């Protein structure tokens, strides 16, 4: 085990009424000192108390916000300690109204702004401040002060002659967070109202945006369809019947591809293919033209009149039927079926039949898409003598 | 006979109404429908949720409590229609009474098969507006669609972002969400179609129906859009220091602690009445309460998601008007009608400090920009002094982004349609000598001159305003109902689709007339000459 051993001790700093003030107090030994901020002020607050941990487990940050004097305005000490020994030092804060500020003093000029990033481009927060004699310039991420005095980390500090400001070469998910730069020379401290960062940025693989939907009209019937794709960077969107492409390649769209249908005939699954050089994508659409209907069940006579015969027959399709068409004439006869239309049941009697003489029967499905094969016939067996 | 419509919440009796003209049959319309839970307590500053049931009938007849809102205290009057501050008195009366509980909508059916739903968003500034200064009954009648106009949380409760968990912001546009959420799932009942929404907004509403569009959320709710004299790309569309303004506000209401969660908690406990009485006057031409890039709903910049394709699905209509940017000059402008020389780059001065806040090489682009607004015809002229010197203004807020917005989305072949109107109504409320000011073009669009003249709009119409409106109603409800202005009714003129090389645009007035390439000299400008005097980056 190591005594605690102070690494960066608080420095006194001079704050204005309403803003903030950061103390920075950090140790190293074994184990690890806890920090243990004991302000000696004749008034408390703790709403604008809080201690922020490094993410590392070094040393707190102590902050006050918003400062009002002269209740702010006292003496702070930063005790560290650990099971071997106790440390301590003391710094000194001063809190002044919002007239007491002289000339020269730290003023904000340019606040840090809200900006969004690429992942690997540069990113750059701009902070602008005037003062006599010319302040210096340090950023706060997430209460934190920024850490920038290695040059060969991501993170560098732009001092130009003008202004300095801060620059990130590579972004990762930590840059994401809120940041707020302050100026600070003998004068005081005035600090500027934070301004979040969000790094996410466009290289995304293409989504289909507006998928292909599948659609049923009586053939013949042509329509427009659309397929769009998005992404960036924008995909391009090309038709394809699944074997042959029904675009030219060397002209087709990017973004979106409507395409006609033209003497629509048979179903067909048709495939729309987005392709970039993150992904490739394909939607498929059931263009399925409307269909017939199979020809009904078998029907069978039921009951057997001289001049009539009545018959109940199956469906034989799984969808549908509009009205059954029902087809009498004699047994041997070529003559066109004399047809009953309107029949909404499957059942129904033939009246005005001829008595004795052997009939031949077939049931018609038809929907609105037309006319489904005949059903399959039959023949009932009625005999009278003289 | 009052007419009862079953919802997914319970049954809502409304009304029967006639409208005055003979010639436009009658309207049934509901009013107050709740769309969302009271956002009040702990549903205060936390996205919509869905409303609550009821199990009787309930009354849709009289009008809702308005979101809290102060018109007398001081806002940015040049965000604001001109309609809206010439009749200050007029608007107190839809303003008066206002309640934390103000999510609800307004429906107009008119009276074969399903029929359009268009849906409105005014704006007015982002403080203070409503949807039930517009009535929408004579659009509803005249094109067969249904017309809603409806509220949504505002100002600090609607628009306060602390940039973490403790509170994303981006309240009132979730509001918008859910509304459109709810319509989508419950307007077939009203004989509405799902597939056929057209939302469409003006001046700052129009704003808010741009961002709707890059929202990842609204993807299967609407399919078309109408954006008129707005657009997310202006310097107010987007609040870039939220957490600056918020934290003034703390400080004002003494909530202002360092943990964001306890000052959320803390704001809550506050009445919604004080703090709108409140009066914060952010950067000037800037918003101080609006919407903000919170990795969600707006997860980059606005610009930025237009690149991305995000609202390449819907159909776009947008356009604007001739001279929005009036209230810019009136306080110059002499007894004459005229501005002086020393007037004239006094106000090109103010302009430079404003926007671009002061960078190196500033005084390049004051003399830069006199030089491109003098009509060098007639350098002396006072009056042409004043019209390019409002050209200016609108040019860089409303005509320069909507281009923008209109090109990015005519990039791949997606339906387009711009206008420009060029039109506005003859009465006191604004100088004679001034043209179509911001928010001229609604009248136009939901056809008051089909009424006459209003307590809102005590213009003078004569018998080409209300040709000129029946031809506005019928191209909007046109795009509405198939996404074409000219399909399916035809005018008794042909608007042709954009594109970015022809730059098709349709001259709206009394001669209307199809032109290209709309003020394309200025646009170039600002979009490609300024950002290279403003990209002195040099020195990184
Ligand atoms: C093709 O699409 C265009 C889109 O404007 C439409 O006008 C046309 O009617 C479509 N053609 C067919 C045959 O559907
Ligand atoms: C489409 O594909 C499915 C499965 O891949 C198949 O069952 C169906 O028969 C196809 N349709 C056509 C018209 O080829
Ligand atoms: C609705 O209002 C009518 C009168 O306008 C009243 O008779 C009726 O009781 C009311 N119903 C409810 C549920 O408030
Ligand atoms: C009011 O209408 C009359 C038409 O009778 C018109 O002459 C007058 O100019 C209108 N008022 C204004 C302020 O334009």
């Amino acid at each position: 085990e190591t005594p605690p051993r102070f690494t960066r001790t608080p420095v006194d700093q001079t704050g204005v009424s309403g803003g903030v003030a950061s103390f920075i107090c950090q140790a190293t030994g074994d184990p690890r000192p806890k920090i243990v901020w004991n302000k000696k002020g004749k008034k408390v607050s703790n709403q604008r108390f809080e201690v922020i941990e490094f993410d590392d487990g070094s040393g707190s940050v102590l902050r006050i916000q918003p400062l009002r004097t002269p209740r702010d305005e006292a003496i702070y000490e930063c005790v560290a300690s650990n099971n071997v020994g106790e440390i301590s030092v003391s710094t000194r804060l001063t809190v002044l109204r919002e007239d007491q500020i002289p000339r020269g003093f730290p003023t904000i000029d340019m606040g840090p702004q809200l900006k969004v990033v690429e992942r690997t481009r540069t990113a750059t927060m701009l902070c602008a401040a005037s003062g006599n004699p010319d302040p210096e310039i340090t950023w706060f991420k997430d209460f934190l002060p920024v850490d920038t005095s290695n040059n060969n980390g991501r993170i560098k500090q732009l001092r130009s002659e003008s202004i300095g400001a801060l620059q990130i070469e590579q972004s990762e998910e930590s840059d994401q967070g809120k940041y707020e730069c302050v100026a600070t020379n003998s004068a005081g401290t005035r600090y500027s109202a934070p301004a979040n960062l969000y790094v996410r940025v466009r290289r995304v693989p293409p989504r289909f945006s507006i998928p292909p939907t599948n659609h049923e009209i009586m053939p013949g019937g042509s329509v427009n369809i659309t397929c769009v794709a998005v992404g960036s960077p924008m995909p391009y969107v090309k038709w394809m019947l699944g074997a042959e492409d029904l675009t030219p390649e060397d002209d087709m769209p990017i973004g979106r591809n409507v395409l006609e249908l033209n003497d629509v005939r048979q179903s067909a699954n048709y495939t729309c293919v987005a392709m970039s050089t993150l992904g490739v994508i394909e939607a498929i659409a059931q263009i399925t033209v409307k269909a017939l209907p199979k020809p009904p069940g078998t029907p069978v006579v039921t009951e057997s009149t001289a001049t009539s015969i009545t018959l109940t027959w199956d469906s034989g399709n799984p969808e549908p039927v509009s009205y059954y068409i029902i087809q009498h004439k004699p047994k041997n006869s070529e003559e066109p079926y004399k047809e009953i239309d309107g029949i909404a049941t499957t059942r129904y009697s033939v009246a005005g039949l001829s008595p004795y003489s052997d009939y031949e029967f077939r049931v018609v499905a038809v929907n609105n898409i037309g006319r489904g094969p005949a059903s399959e016939p039959v023949l009932t067996q009625k005999h009278h003598h003289h | 006979p009052a007419p009862t419509v079953n919802t997914h919440f319970g049954k809502l009796r409304g009304a029967r109404v006639p409208l005055p003209s003979e010639i436009l049959g009658p309207v049934d319309q509901y009013l107050g429908v709740p769309y969302a839970a009271p956002p009040i307590g702990e549903k205060r500053f936390l996205p919509p949720e869905p409303p609550p049931s009821w199990s009787g009938i309930r009354n849709a007849t009289h009008f809702p409590p308005v979101c809290p809102q102060n018109i007398h205290t001081a806002v940015p009057e040049v965000m604001l229609p001109v309609w809206f501050t010439a009749n200050l008195d007029i608007v107190a009366t839809y303003i008066q009474e206002p309640n934390e509980d103000c999510l609800y909508l307004n429906v107009y059916v008119p009276t074969s098969g399903a029929k359009p739903v268009m849906v409105y968003i005014h704006g007015g500034s982002y403080m203070e507006g409503t949807g039930n200064m517009i009535d929408g009954s004579v659009l509803a009648s005249y094109g067969n669609v249904i017309v809603i106009t409806l509220n949504y949380r505002v100002g600090v409760l609607g628009f306060l972002s602390t940039g973490d968990q403790a509170a994303k912001g981006n309240y009132g546009l979730l509001d918008q969400i859910q509304a459109l959420r709810w319509v989508s799932e419950n307007i077939a009942f009203f004989g509405g179609d799902p597939r056929r929404i057209t939302v469409f907004g003006s001046g700052i509403g129009a704003s808010c129906v741009s961002l709707l569009t890059l929202s990842h959320h609204s993807e299967g709710l609407f399919q078309r859009a109408i954006i008129q004299s707005g657009s997310a790309l202006s310097s107010w569309a987007v609040n870039y220091q939220p957490v600056k303004y918020t934290s003034l506000l703390a400080d004002k209401v003494g909530c202002n602690v360092l943990d964001t969660v306890d000052m959320v908690d803390c704001l809550r406990q506050k009445s919604a009445k004080e703090l709108v009485e409140q009066d914060i006057q952010p950067a000037r031409y800037h918003v101080a309460f609006g919407p903000v890039i919170d990795g969600d709903v707006i997860p980059d910049d606005p610009e930025i998601l237009m690149e991305q394709g995000e609202f390449l699905n819907y159909d776009i209509m947008l356009g604007v008007n001739q001279g929005e940017g009036l209230k810019f000059v009136e306080g110059v402008v002499d007894p004459e009608d005229g501005v002086s020389g020393t007037d004239f780059d006094y106000s090109v001065s103010n302009f430079v400090d404003n926007l671009y806040g002061y960078p190196e090489g500033k005084d390049t682009l004051r003399e830069t920009i006199k030089f491109m607004y003098t009509d060098w015809a007639d350098r002396d002229n006072p009056e042409t002094r004043r019209k390019t010197l409002v050209a200016l203004f609108t040019d860089h807020q409303w005509v320069e982004p909507s281009v923008v917005t209109a090109d990015l989305h005519a990039r791949y072949g997606s339906p387009t349609y711009f206008y420009a109107f060029y039109h506005h109504c003859q009465s006191l409320m604004k100088p004679a000598w001034s043209d179509a000011a911001h928010g001229d073009e609604v009248p136009y669009v939901f056809g008051v001159p089909m009424v006459g003249p209003t307590d809102l709009f005590p213009c003078n119409f004569s018998k080409n305003d209300v040709m000129l409106s029946a031809v506005v109603m019928t191209y909007w409800t046109n795009f509405a109902k198939t996404g074409d202005p000219n399909k399916p009714v035809p005018q008794d003129v042909a608007w042709s689709k954009y594109n970015p090389r022809d730059q098709l645009y349709l001259h709206i007035g009394l001669k209307p007339r199809v032109r290209d390439h709309y003020r394309a000299t200025k646009v170039a400008f600002w979009k490609h000459l300024v950002p290279h005097l403003y990209n002195l980056h040099d020195m990184f």
